[PDB]
């Protein structure tokens, strides 16, 4: 019972919670993980009009 | 990693096995005996 | 029977078929119920499954004794051979619709002259429509009509290329904000997703906002708004969407402060978004179990009010008559489902116990299985050891 | 929230002796109808008590569709109600107690009348308003004939457990 | 009882399905379905006719989705002088058109891409959402045969890389290299079995399989692209000598040679231990179950390969499996 | 875009649901009661 | 009654045909027949055996010719310890040799002729009278495959030019591009039907069909003979997108492409609306009939594709039809 009470407290703290639970808490304060990015740039194309 | 609230049946059996092995020396739990009421009361306290 | 005070004419109905009377002489029936008994292999236990009612059957025997019995008998047969089923007054089972399936007529000239017997074999026959099933559906909403209706209204007014030139910038800026709201909502719902489609969707959102000319076209503007909501709705299922949609509705309660036609081009964005958000919010409520009748109906009232407000705005000065009709029809459709869910989804009822009792004991007494106590947690307040003295539980439907 | 969660309301209900009783040399009869209730400053309102009793009156005092005869009826008085073609419960409204005909001795006719009365009020169980109904009819002379109808209701909140049958739906009228 | 099977067609429930049957097979590219419906006709009276040649069909088994057509692919109206007059229906997976449509690829030959980026450009001509979870492979050369069906090419390309190609229960296309890992029931003899039939056929096994195939890289030739690319893989479960040799249809690579060899090994191994079971009352294929048939001595984990739900007007419910280790 | 004359069955159901939800607070319309005649009279005026 | 079905072999009537069955189909090159006979044997006494494996066979149905052999294409003598001892015959059309003979063409490659002038010089090695009524087509390049049967080549060539090839009731070979136009009967439900079992199917239809193929004429070779000759034809009855693509086996010409394309369309369309009717008592295939099945609302003209007369010694005298619109 002591372990259960402590464990279910640890799962509610940012520096000890599980990965899945961590994101759920973060979403409640406007913080989200950064998704992957795609490269970008400009290209010059020449041809007969 | 994650540990969550156990289900009823999976929880009652855990108590019965633990109670039987550490007290009655592996003896089976005969229904309607005094140990039967002790085991179920123990489970009730666990779930509440 | 018991006692000598029987009057058979008083307890047996007079037989008939399609209106023509006849004299009955016997009465039988055959009821039942279809089963699927199965016995396993090497096992000491068996099983069973009930899969429907069995079609009935009736049998009657009629006697003719009056002079010219052949004419009556030979004329009653012409009624049995007629087409289609008809009403039958069974002597003991009362009126019921049947259809003759066979009939043997017995007669003689030397063995038995002057009496004609006829044995019949009826069958229950209930009329059925010819469309092989057109029953209505009452488990989901219809969003295609409202969404198309909203498209008609939005396209009618939002036209940034015709508004007065010193207001085009402001109108477009408002549209960009509206899309941004959907972008923020989606990113919040799928935080823990790592599929290969999340990257694509995020890139699509970024590209559209960066490009400037995309919103000069009413066709492009509508498509982004509609599609953006579609991704938002499918991001998560259930309670996860309540907060996200409520925030968007909050942002879309503003009204434009410009003048003339320019105001309409801006109110169109606000009105279109709010209606779309409300429709999707209703669908979200349909994916969760109603905790209580009072709570379930409170959720409905929160929706009808929003839809009613939009109807008044769209009919303030005949601004959009067709849109007003579409909104009104959608609201009644929503009510037909929301009310049904609250009152009939689990079919809750209030019990009256003689005092407080444990959750485990309450579950066993009502249903007969203590393992069902898990359901009582969400509906009744109070500690698990003090539930009562009035308990809200499900209907027993043995 | 407050335990008073059942939000279902109750509409008007026909009541016996609403418009008084009409007396005659043979006897006194009730004249049912709607009831008006008055406030201290006007503002009249309709009464809504005794739902099941009011519903029973509607069933008895309304002719149902007449059976085909082979000679026909005038279109005016074929019986029934045109609104019954929309309902989906597969039943027709009204009763047929008034369609009996003098057959055999008076004892047989009375027995048939009782049979129709049960066959009409049996619809009450089908709707779910009441869990049982039974009519007792006594013949004690040429003129004096009495009939009593018993309808069994239930309380709004379930109190008993382990019923052989089922809890009737639409029990929020508690009768 | 609470209906353990409900069906929808375009959102109007079927209340007169006098019989039903559902199938879901891992060794194919689309499921199936079949429903029998009672129909009536009154002479000299109107009749309403639907005759829907195409529309969605949904099947829910015990309050759970179990199929996603798209539907009404077939419509036949049986009829008899005696017994009765009825109708029948059929359906298949959302990718039905891939199974019966010739490809219309933009050009017809990739320059240099991966298998995933090819399957996306083939399927997405008909808007069928892909569900990819396998490992990506880089192919220097790909050129779809002109006019070949979508089913043939996907099956052909996914065979040499040990990709299973089969549908899910939602209306997607799932490409996987293993079991879904969803643990199922412990089907125990004397508890829930109703019938079974095991088997072990030696006519579909080979102890040693050999592969051959040339290379097609940008610049490879001579001994390095003709004779060099050969690889052998052996099962070692069969204790006999039954050699086999196969030819590779593609750009041979020493890693790809073994992957094709393994794919054949799994196919042959499964085909040599096919099982059938019937479990009476009516989650998914590819699951993991435990079995116990002491009479023949089955005590090994199994992966279900096919599933079937069948019903009848005379209450006869059943369900079948095609397990294999 | 087009809105046309509704069919009979699809029309009465609209009235019955509207009447039930707003007046009777979700209560079902029990046939042969007073509300049953009110609903059907309302529909008649609608179709005429 | 006046014999509604009489048979003839070699001019001597068959008075002991204990059963019979005649079939004629428009989707093949020869009809068929099967007549069952009763035979006797007295032990230790003489017996006369015909066993003629070939002779003319004729079937007259209700005072009308219905099948021309040639006959006795097969003979078998069933036998049993119990029921009895009988003999079964069989026959086919006059083109029975074409369907089973490899061509012995003089040279094996035409220079420049028409299809008609090729069919004549191909089949006239077996003395089979042709009955031509279609449109002549001119081809620059024809080369019949070496050893290919007569059945394959005529069927192959006539498919590209959209010509139906089937036998008549007299012993000829009829190549036609349409119906005979002989208006028949009005098969109305409730008067003469016994069963209809109509059907529809989406698995044998395609909304867009495309064809391709190079050219062979002397003057055309290059860009105009490789990438130019491509044509597309669409059905427009299928409401979905089910593309198909075909290759042309011949000297492609834009007119010829559509002819082949439409031939596929007619074949696919027919396969999607097959009907099977039975009309009890016992003129020709390809006729035009009216039908009426209100239960599924058939109110469309129909063209018969197959015919079958079947009889038995007890409680069987029936006919079958296979319509299509």
């Amino acid at each position: 019972f002591f372990a259960f009470a402590e464990q279910m407290w640890r799962e509610q703290d940012p520096r000890y919670a599980c990965c899945e639970n961590l994101v759920k808490m973060a979403a409640r304060r406007g913080v989200y993980p950064k998704p992957a990015q795609f490269a970008q740039g400009y290209v010059r194309m020449t041809g007969v009009p | 990693c994650t540990i969550q609230r156990p289900e009823p049946q999976a929880l009652r059996d855990k108590i019965a096995t633990r109670f039987s092995t550490n007290v009655l020396g592996g003896a089976e739990i005969i229904p309607e005996s005094n140990e039967f009421y002790v085991v179920t009361l123990e489970y009730a306290m666990q779930e509440e | 029977m018991a006692g000598p005070c029987y009057n058979p004419n008083e307890h047996y109905l007079p037989a008939s078929f399609k209106g023509v009377p006849f004299d009955a002489d016997s009465s039988d029936s055959e009821h039942g119920r279809n089963g699927a008994e199965a016995e396993f292999v090497f096992g000491e236990r068996t099983g069973y499954a009930d899969l429907g009612i069995k079609i009935r059957s009736y049998s009657i025997r009629a006697r003719f004794q009056t002079n010219d019995h052949v004419a009556l008998s030979n004329a009653f047969i012409a009624v049995l051979e007629s087409t289609g089923p008809g009403l039958l007054v069974h002597p003991t089972r009362g009126p019921v619709m049947a259809a003759c399936r066979s009939a043997r007529v017995t007669d003689s000239k030397v063995d038995a002259a002057g009496v004609t017997y006829i044995d019949i074999d009826f069958v229950e026959a209930n009329d059925t429509v010819t469309g092989f099933g057109l029953v209505g559906s009452l488990i989901a909403l219809a969003l295609s009509p409202i969404i198309t209706a909203t498209e008609e209204s939005f396209k009618r007014y939002y036209s940034p290329e015709n508004v007065r030139y010193y207001n085009s910038e402001t109108v477009i800026a408002t549209m960009a904000e509206a899309v941004q709201q959907v972008q923020t909502g989606y990113l919040a719902l799928s935080g823990n997703d790592t599929s290969q489609e999340k990257w694509t969707i995020v890139r699509d959102f970024r590209n559209v906002l960066i490009d400037e000319f995309t919103f000069f076209d009413p066709a492009n503007s509508w498509n982004v708004l509609r599609n953006g909501f579609s991704y938002l709705d499918s991001a998560a299922v259930g309670q996860d969407k309540f907060t996200i949609l409520r925030n968007i509705i909050n942002w879309s309660s503003s009204h434009s402060e410009l003048d003339g036609e320019s105001a309409d081009a801006q109110n169109a964005i606000f009105s279109a978004v709010r209606v779309l958000a409300t429709a999707y919010l209703s669908k979200a409520y349909m994916e969760t179990v109603a905790s209580t009748v009072n709570e379930g109906l409170a959720q409905y009232d929160q929706i009808a009010a929003i839809l009613e407000q939009e109807a008044q705005i769209a009919q303030e000065d005949c601004h959009d008559n067709e849109f007003f009709l579409s909104i009104r029809e959608f609201s009644v459709s929503v009510a037909r489902v929301m009310v049904n869910r609250a009152y009939n989804s689990p079919a809750l009822i209030v019990y009256s116990f003689p005092g407080t009792m444990h959750s485990l004991v309450v579950a066993w007494e009502i249903f007969g299985d203590a393992k069902r106590s898990r359901e009582l947690e969400g509906r009744n307040t109070g500690a698990p050891w003090a539930i009562g003295p009035k308990v809200i539980a499900e209907r027993v439907r043995a | 929230n407050f335990e008073t969660a059942d939000r279902r309301k109750r509409f008007w209900t026909t009541q016996v002796a609403a418009c008084g009783q009409s007396s005659d040399d043979c006897g006194d009869c009730a004249r049912p109808g709607l009831q008006l209730l008055c406030n201290g400053e006007g503002r009249i309102t309709i009464a809504t008590d005794n739902y099941v009793a009011g519903l029973a009156l509607n069933i008895l005092l309304t002719d149902a569709s007449k059976a085909d005869t082979g000679c026909g009826w005038t279109p005016g008085n074929r019986g029934g109600f045109w609104g019954d073609s929309f309902r989906s419960d597969n039943m027709r409204s009204g009763s047929k107690i008034r369609q009996v005909t003098a057959r055999g001795s008076m004892r047989e006719t009375v027995a048939l009348i009782r049979a129709y009365a049960i066959d009409d009020l049996k619809k009450l169980v089908a709707y779910g308003v009441a869990k049982s109904v039974d009519v007792d009819l006594t013949y004690q002379g040429s003129n004096k004939i009495d009939m009593t109808i018993m309808i069994q209701g239930v309380d709004g909140n379930e109190s008993r457990v382990g019923l052989t049958g089922e809890r009737i739906a639409n029990a929020w009228v508690w009768s | 009882m609470i209906k353990p099977m409900r069906i929808f067609i375009g959102g109007e429930e079927l209340e007169t399905y006098t019989s039903a049957r559902l199938q879901r097979t891992k060794k194919q590219l689309t499921g199936s379905l079949t429903v029998e419906i009672f129909l009536n006709y009154v002479p000299s009276k109107p009749v309403i006719v639907n005759a829907v040649r195409g529309k969605e069909i949904l099947v829910y088994v015990m309050g759970e989705l179990a199929f996603t057509g798209e539907g009404g692919s077939d419509v036949t109206v049986n009829f008899a002088k005696g017994q009765g007059y009825s109708v029948t229906l059929t359906a298949r997976g959302r990718t039905k058109y891939l199974v019966d449509s010739s490809h219309s690829h933009p050009t017809g030959s990739f320059k240099d891409t991966s298998d995933r980026k090819v399957i996306e450009a083939l399927v997405k001509e008909h808007k069928v959402v892909l569900d990819w979870q396998g490992t990506e492979v880089k192919e220097p050369k790909i050129t779809l045969r002109d006019g070949n069906r979508i089913f043939n090419e996907i099956f052909e390309r996914c065979n040499q890389n040990c990709h299973f190609a089969y549908e899910t229960r939602d209306g997607k296309l799932l490409v996987t290299d293993g079991t879904t890992g969803v643990v199922g029931e412990d089907i125990v003899l004397g508890q829930n079995i109703l019938d079974f039939s095991a088997e072990q056929s030696e006519d579909r096994a080979n102890s040693e399989i050999t592969v051959k195939g040339h290379r097609v890289a940008k610049d490879v030739w001579g001994k390095n692209a003709i004779v060099q690319p050969v690889q052998s893989v052996a099962d070692s479960w069969v204790g006999a000598n039954i050699p086999l040799t196969i030819q590779h249809y593609g750009d041979a690579t020493n890693e790809s040679l073994q992957r094709r060899a393994k794919f054949e090994a799994d196919r042959r191994a499964a085909e040599s231990k096919s099982v059938n079971v019937t479990v009476f009352h009516v989650w998914d294929i590819g699951n993991i179950h435990y079995v116990e048939i002491p009479p023949e001595g089955i005590f090994d984990v199994m992966e279900c390969v096919s599933l079937t739900y069948s019903v009848d007007a005379k209450s006869t419910l059943e369900t079948q499996l095609e397990l294999a280790p």
